[PDB]
């Protein structure tokens, strides 16, 4: 593996790591409007 | 009263005893199979027929059978062709369970782990007659798979780091389809080539080179391999004295 | 960018997506084993 | 790859594929043609063998009659592959102790399967089809026939069962010891001894004091495989017949101390 | 007596430790320092088995019997009438197969040959420390291991594969016996084909490998080969010992419930369960 | 004929023989594993 | 195989399948006659 | 029509006849199990 | 092995799947004239 | 259109015609287990 | 094989998967009218 | 576009059709599994 | 393997994966008319 | 500072990854086994 | 191994692992809040 | 500084680092084991 093509993997690797992690981001967030999964002291 | 043979003997204990004498008969079938090489059993130091034995020995030792081979040939077994009493080595003991001691170098002279058996002068055959073993120049036909690394080109090392040689050719197994000898010719005496069994000999894997590691010997081994008269077949008997003389470095390396 | 010139960039994709697949599926499957999350046959809080 | 079947290899096919048609589609019907529950109880499927009631005689299809076809189809197939392996040897030129040692094993599968409940006259303590129905088969013939740890004949199974692995790991060991002295080619060492035949009888001299050929050791492997499924028949066959406890067998002969 | 093959090979050095001294053959054992151990442990060994025999209640070979210490004495010792000499004769045995082991392996050195051998070996070692020593020690009490007796060491098997209600549903079990299966299978096959090819029928010439590759390839469609063959047989015998191990190890230190009840996970899987 | 410029005749035959008496033996058995079409042990209709 | 032997072949096999099938069918209409295998509204 | 140049007759043909009689009597034992279909037993309706 | 076969063995394809088609058919109008495998609303 | 030059005509047709057999006979098989559409023991809606 | 047997291929392929997704629909339509498989909300 | 050169398009395709009918297999088991998404067998909302 | 018929590719893949996942959105909107399955806090 | 020469980059990387992977694996498995810290059934304090 | 390309590895690594710690050290501060895994003398 | 030349600077590495970390394994396990220093649970003094 050459170089640029070493850098091309990279720069758009991280681009597409950036979506992915974004829609993890939103759908966890969804998740925790749903039903949060951390307990309280009493609990749930 | 179910299986009752008589007052306290019943069929269980019947069918027991009699596989009890069936078996004492199967073992002494198959001692006497196993017989049928190297016995009778010699004196330790005279080498006369002689050993402790009872009334068995009537038995004990099977008639010869008969191995026909597809050479026309045949090979009886047990065929009481003993070596020779007199080996170059002597007892450090006058005792019979006393070692031998190599009188000069074990490794030519062809005692302990160098030694070998005296097998026919002849290569083996496959299935249409044509010998077994053959360097791939001889079968254009067989090929090493792409997916593995041709050791031909590699170097050869030993287990110090010094360099015996390089891989210039590759003996295979036409019968059974195998890889078993590699030509090497020697850094020393340039054009002189040895013969190389395959299964004393790893891959370094990642050297960059893949060096063909020997554990058995060391580089300076190399130049006494025995020699093979023919330069496209092997004999079972020099086939034997490559893989007897390579077998010995482990023991005799640094002697 | 040189861990795509150490490691093969077609083998890091595939081991990254059968790992990230198969991590996704243990989750889920844990999700779904919790009552609070069973999101199929669902408890109340 | 390159598998002959001849007529031989046909039959056996044809009437082992009917026996395992009928036993799937039999394992399948028992859970309402589910594939879900059929996957979920797999294990737990089985084919029972037909009543007590019914002696050797055919049972109703829906009560151990199509247990009796399979079973039979099965032994069919079993019998017409003895044939084949028997016919491929002749047909190499070679001799038949793979048919021999087959036949065995073939031996126990009719003793577990079909000669003991011709002695018994029923085929109710027969073998079922399934995992888990065969495993609790064996553990209610053990519990039911006292304790078959009592049983002699299962002593010496068991001891030539440990014998073929005692013996393989030796044999196997030994072989990739020597080689690298040509032991893997065996018949040529059987046939010209060569160093390697000769070191292996000589470690295993030194070591236990008597040693085999490259030959006798292959016949002691047959002889323990074939030993071991042949105890065993004999031990299926005498239990329940001869014997109904095996425990009390071994008190009354000393196996054990007397309750 | 020697064989017609012997005297060439009788020769100086190959041993691990103790130099000449030992280097000497009684008959055709080798001796070696290794053996004089195995010697020195299985005489002390054997001699108190039948100590034990002696002071048990019977001297019916099948009901001799040397019982471990009991599970209230712990892992701690325990007076040799009250299970010692059960953990001495456990001690002397695991001495006895080491040099066992060792002697093999000196062996090996003066043959010039593998130690595959003696590596296979010591699974069996391994296994019967894991059933004396390993599982008792993990399981905290000397009483689990397997009493000393032709037929008390079957009830100790008995017992314990009942304690767990069915040991046929034991995961690990079930592969320790398709493994012991499958060895004894292959040596059949293996030993019908050795002799098959060697002994190929009277009026008939010794066959070859490619005869042998032809027989199982048309038979059951594929083969392994001369060395493979060795090598799957090897493979096999300790991969059944290893998951012995590993079934016994699971039995009771790590899981002390019902094996039959433990495949109910498979009847919970989320596509199934209804 | 043209089949059997295709099939081979002893081929086609031996499969063919085969398969009927298979057939015809599985046949047999489910009759008699039948209460009414049991002639050996023939009941009421 | 030739031409001829194919359509010998043929020849005897379409007459050794009618021979089998009439056999069959005979022995079918004694077996219907015997007892009927096709169950009524009220069944047999 | 040209079906046969792509695949062999003879396999094809062999193929089709095994999958069509496993596929028959799979359907005539689904009969034998169910209830109203069993021509054998013969049930009421 | 021939194209020329190919039309051959087409034509006699279709007319041998042809039989089986109305002699399987056939069958199917006989069984649903005996007893109809389509439940009504109430069952049978 | 490009389909039959990247895969091969002769494996995609029996692999797509294997597929499509299993899924009808899976679906099949899930019906017939199913008391509404066991259209063979027809259960009362 | 070739390009123009792709052509032909390729014509085959989609009448013949016309005709299969058309009998897959009516056979579908006329099991719905027989017995519908979305439950409502308290069941069939 | 660039995958398409390190990953050859007849095997990518084949492992995401693979993967795919595995994945809608076992939704629809579970989905048949539970209760509420029973279509087959519906019970009550 | 070569970069134009891949991008191409990519244009039929895309064209392709667009439809795929309308058909999936439009079925799990379907499903979601039928029955939600996001339980509130007090169950379904 | 220099490990690199000793250890291969391509194995170090590929197990020391795979070791911590493990590690967290077993110490989230090991919270889910304690009452207090698990998270998904959740207790008191 | 080249000594440079060795030290950029020694370089990146440790800010990899920096980066690394630094998640970690805040994943345990978040839970230290949360519910601290050390007990006082009383216990939780 | 010579043991270094003694023994393989990579496999003593290898083995004291899976020494060590067997070792902490062991003790913390031991540990949790405990009920004074079990701080999962977290028993009262
Ligand atoms: C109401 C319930 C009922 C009922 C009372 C009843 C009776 C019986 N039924 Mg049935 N059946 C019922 C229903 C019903 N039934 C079928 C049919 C049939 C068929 C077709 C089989 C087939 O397709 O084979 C498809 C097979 C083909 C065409 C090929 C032949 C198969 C071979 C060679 C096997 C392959 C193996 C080899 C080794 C290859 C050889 C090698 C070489 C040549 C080189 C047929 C011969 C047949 C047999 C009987 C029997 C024995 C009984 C018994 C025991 O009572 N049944 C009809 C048909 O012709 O369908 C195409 C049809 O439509 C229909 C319906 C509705
Ligand atoms: C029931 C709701 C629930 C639930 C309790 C839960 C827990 C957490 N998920 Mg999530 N998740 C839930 C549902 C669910 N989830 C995802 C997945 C993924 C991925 C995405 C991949 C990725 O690269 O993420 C990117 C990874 C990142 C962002 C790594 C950053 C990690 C950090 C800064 C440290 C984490 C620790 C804390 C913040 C401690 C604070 C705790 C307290 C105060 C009490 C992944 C690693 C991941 C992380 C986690 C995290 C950090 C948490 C915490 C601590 O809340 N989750 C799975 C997936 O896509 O696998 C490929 C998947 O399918 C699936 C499902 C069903
Ligand atoms: C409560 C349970 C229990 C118990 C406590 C206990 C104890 C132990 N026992 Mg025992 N046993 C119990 C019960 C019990 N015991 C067995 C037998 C044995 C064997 C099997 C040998 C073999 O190779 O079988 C295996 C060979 C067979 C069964 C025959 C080979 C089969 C062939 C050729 C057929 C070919 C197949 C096809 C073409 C595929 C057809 C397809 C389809 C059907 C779908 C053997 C050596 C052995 C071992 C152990 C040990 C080591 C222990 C330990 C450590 O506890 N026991 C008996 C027998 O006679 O074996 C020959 C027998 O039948 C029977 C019973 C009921
Ligand atoms: C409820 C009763 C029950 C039950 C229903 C059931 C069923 C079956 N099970 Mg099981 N089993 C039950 C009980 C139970 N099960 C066993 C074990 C197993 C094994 C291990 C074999 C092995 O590898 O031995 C490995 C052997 C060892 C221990 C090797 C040690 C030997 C050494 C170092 C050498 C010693 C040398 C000398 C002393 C010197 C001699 C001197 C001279 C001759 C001069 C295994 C594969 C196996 C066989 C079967 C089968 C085939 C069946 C059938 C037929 O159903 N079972 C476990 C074990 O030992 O694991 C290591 C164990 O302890 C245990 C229990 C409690
Ligand atoms: C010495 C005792 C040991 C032993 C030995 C032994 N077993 C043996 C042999 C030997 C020596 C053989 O030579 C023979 C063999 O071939 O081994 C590879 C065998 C064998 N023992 C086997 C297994 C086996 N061995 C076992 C064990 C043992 N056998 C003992 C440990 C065990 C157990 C329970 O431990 C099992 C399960 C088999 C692998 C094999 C015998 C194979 C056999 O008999 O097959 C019968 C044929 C069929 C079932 C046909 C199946 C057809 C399929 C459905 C395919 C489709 C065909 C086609 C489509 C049909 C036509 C359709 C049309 C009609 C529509
Ligand atoms: C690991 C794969 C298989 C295996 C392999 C294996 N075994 C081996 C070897 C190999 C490769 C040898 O080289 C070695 C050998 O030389 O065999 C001839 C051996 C051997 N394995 C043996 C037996 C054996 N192997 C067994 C099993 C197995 N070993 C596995 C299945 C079994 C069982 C139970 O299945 C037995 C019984 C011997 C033939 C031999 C061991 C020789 C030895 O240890 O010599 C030194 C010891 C003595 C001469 C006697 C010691 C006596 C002690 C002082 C007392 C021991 C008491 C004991 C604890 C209980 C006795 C009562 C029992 C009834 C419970
Ligand atoms: C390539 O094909 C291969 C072959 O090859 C061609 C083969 O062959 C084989 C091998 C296989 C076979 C031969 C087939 C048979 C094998 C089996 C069926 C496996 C089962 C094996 C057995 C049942 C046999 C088990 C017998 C054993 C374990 C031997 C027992 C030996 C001893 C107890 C003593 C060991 C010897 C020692 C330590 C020294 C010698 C001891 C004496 C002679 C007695 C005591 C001596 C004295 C008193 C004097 C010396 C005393 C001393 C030094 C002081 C000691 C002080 C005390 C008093 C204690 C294989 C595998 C192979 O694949
Ligand atoms: C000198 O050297 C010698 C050779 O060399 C020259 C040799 O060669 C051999 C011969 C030895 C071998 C070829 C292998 C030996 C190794 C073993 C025995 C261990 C490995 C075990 C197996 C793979 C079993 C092999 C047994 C077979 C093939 C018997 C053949 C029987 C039939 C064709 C009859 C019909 C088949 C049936 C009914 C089942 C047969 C058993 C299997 C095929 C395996 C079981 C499979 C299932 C039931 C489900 C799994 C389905 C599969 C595998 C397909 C899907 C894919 C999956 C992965 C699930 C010897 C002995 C030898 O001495
Ligand atoms: C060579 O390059 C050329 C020139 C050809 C250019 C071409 C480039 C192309 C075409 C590149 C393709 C790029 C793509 C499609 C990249 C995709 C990247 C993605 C999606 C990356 C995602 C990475 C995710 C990571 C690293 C996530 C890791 C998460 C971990 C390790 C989480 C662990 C969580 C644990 C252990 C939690 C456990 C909790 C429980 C309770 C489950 O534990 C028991
Ligand atoms: C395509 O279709 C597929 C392949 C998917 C169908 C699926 C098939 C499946 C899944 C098949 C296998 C299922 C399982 C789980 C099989 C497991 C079988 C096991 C483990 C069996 C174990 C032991 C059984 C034994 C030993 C039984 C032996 C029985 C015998 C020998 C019976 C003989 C009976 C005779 C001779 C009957 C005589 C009476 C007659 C018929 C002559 O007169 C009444
Ligand atoms: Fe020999």
């Amino acid at each position: 593996i050459t170089e640029g093509e070493a850098k091309e993997f990279h720069k758009i690797f991280t681009s597409s790591i950036l979506v992915f992690f974004g829609v993890a981001a939103f759908a966890h967030l969804l998740v925790w409007i749903w039903r949060p999964w951390v307990p309280g002291p009493n609990g749930y | 009263n179910k299986g009752d043979i008589t007052g306290y003997m019943d069929v269980a204990q019947v069918v027991l005893y009699a596989f009890w004498i069936f078996f004492a008969g199967l073992i002494i079938y198959l001692r006497r199979e196993d017989r049928r090489e190297g016995y009778p059993l010699e004196d330790a130091i005279s080498g006369k027929i002689n050993s402790l034995q009872g009334l068995g020995s009537v038995f004990s030792i099977a008639r010869p059978k008969i191995f026909k081979l597809k050479t026309g040939a045949t090979y009886a077994a047990p065929n009481f062709k003993r070596d020779a009493v007199a080996i170059k080595a002597t007892r450090t003991a006058p005792t019979a369970g006393a070692p031998f001691e190599p009188t000069g170098n074990p490794m030519t002279d062809a005692v302990g782990p160098a030694a070998y058996a005296l097998r026919d002068e002849l290569p083996d055959l496959t299935l249409g007659g044509q010998p077994a073993i053959v360097p791939l120049r001889v079968a254009p036909t067989f090929s090493v798979a792409a997916e593995d690394t041709d050791p031909r080109g590699l170097p050869v090392v030993d287990r110090k780091g010094a360099v015996a040689g390089k891989v210039t050719d590759l003996w295979i197994d036409r019968a059974s389809i195998a890889i078993r000898y590699l030509e090497v010719e020697l850094a020393a005496t340039p054009g002189r080539k040895v013969l190389l069994p395959f299964a004393a000999t790893r891959i370094n894997a990642k050297t960059k080179s893949k060096t063909v590691t020997v554990q058995s010997i060391l580089a300076r081994h190399f130049a006494n391999v025995p020699t093979i008269a023919k330069t496209d077949s092997i004999t079972r008997r020099e086939e034997d004295k490559v893989m007897a003389y390579y077998s010995s470095g482990y023991l005799y390396s640094d002697r | 960018w040189r861990i795509w010139q150490l490691f093969d960039p077609r083998q890091a994709l595939v081991g990254l997506a059968t790992f990230l697949f198969v991590l996704a599926l243990l989750i889920h499957f844990i999700l779904l084993s919790t009552e609070r999350f069973n999101w199929l046959e669902g408890a109340s809080t | 790859g390159p598998i002959y079947l001849g007529t031989t290899g046909v039959l056996s096919l044809v009437f082992g594929f009917f026996a395992i048609e009928i036993i799937g589609f039999n394992l399948l019907a028992s859970v309402n043609w589910s594939p879900m529950e059929f996957g979920r109880q797999f294990f737990w499927l089985g084919l029972e063998p037909p009543a007590a009631e019914y002696g050797l005689g055919f049972a109703p299809l829906a009560e151990g009659g199509w247990w009796q076809i399979a079973g039979f189809f099965l032994t069919t197939s079993i019998l017409l592959w003895w044939v084949r392996m028997y016919r491929r040897a002749r047909a190499l030129k070679m001799g038949t102790h793979t048919a021999w040692a087959f036949a065995s094993a073939i031996f126990l599968f009719l003793s577990l399967g079909f000669i003991r409940p011709l002695l018994m006259g029923n085929f109710s303590e027969s073998v079922p089809f399934g995992i888990f129905p065969h495993l609790e088969w064996t553990n209610s013939f053990s519990l039911n026939y006292g304790n078959f740890f009592y049983n002699p004949f299962h002593m010496l199974s068991i001891a030539f069962l440990y014998g073929s692995a005692l013996l393989f790991a030796m044999h196997g060991a030994t072989i990739l010891a020597v080689s690298r002295l040509g032991g893997d080619r065996e018949v040529e060492q059987i046939t010209d001894r060569g160093t390697a035949a000769e070191r292996a009888a000589l470690f295993w001299r030194w070591t236990m004091g008597f040693n085999a050929t490259m030959e006798s050791i292959h016949r002691w492997a047959w002889w323990f495989a074939v030993l071991c499924t042949f105890t065993g028949a004999i031990g299926i066959l005498l239990t329940g017949t001869v014997v109904d406890n095996w425990f009390e067998w071994g008190v009354k002969h000393g196996l054990a101390p007397a309750p | 007596a020697l064989l017609s093959f012997e005297r060439k090979y009788r020769v100086r050095g190959g041993t691990l430790i103790g130099g000449d001294l030992f280097d000497f053959w009684v008959g055709p054992f080798y001796v070696g320092f290794f053996g004089v151990t195995t010697l020195l442990f299985t005489v002390l060994g054997t001699a108190l088995i039948v100590w034990g025999a002696a002071l048990g209640p019977s001297w019916t070979f099948w009901q001799i019997s040397i019982n471990p210490p009991d599970v209230s004495y712990g892992l701690a010792m325990a007076p040799m009438a009250k299970g010692g000499l059960w953990q001495i004769i456990t001690f002397s045995a695991i001495g006895a197969f080491v040099s066992w082991a060792l002697r093999e392996v000196e062996i090996c050195r003066k043959l010039g040959i593998g130690y595959h051998i003696p590596f296979a070996f010591g699974f069996a070692i391994l296994a019967y420390v894991s059933l004396v020593v390993i599982r008792p020690v993990m399981m905290g009490a000397w009483g689990y291991g397997f009493p000393y007796g032709f037929m008390t060491h079957l009830d100790w098997v008995s017992n314990t594969g009942y304690q767990y209600a069915n040991f046929h549903y034991n995961p690990a079990h079930m592969l320790g016996i398709t493994l012991f299966f499958t060895t004894c299978l292959a040596l059949a096959l293996h030993g019908s084909l050795i002799l098959s090819a060697a002994n190929p029928g009277k009026g008939e010439v010794v066959k070859g490998p490619e005869h042998e590759n032809t027989y199982f390839q048309d038979t059951i469609g594929y083969s392994v080969g001369t060395l493979g063959i060795h090598r799957v047989g090897l493979i096999l015998a300790l991969s059944a010992v290893v998951w012995s191990i590993i079934c016994m190890i699971l039995s009771g230190p790590i899981y002390t419930g019902s094996w039959p009840d433990w495949w109910l996970w498979w009847q919970k899987l989320p596509f199934w369960n209804h």
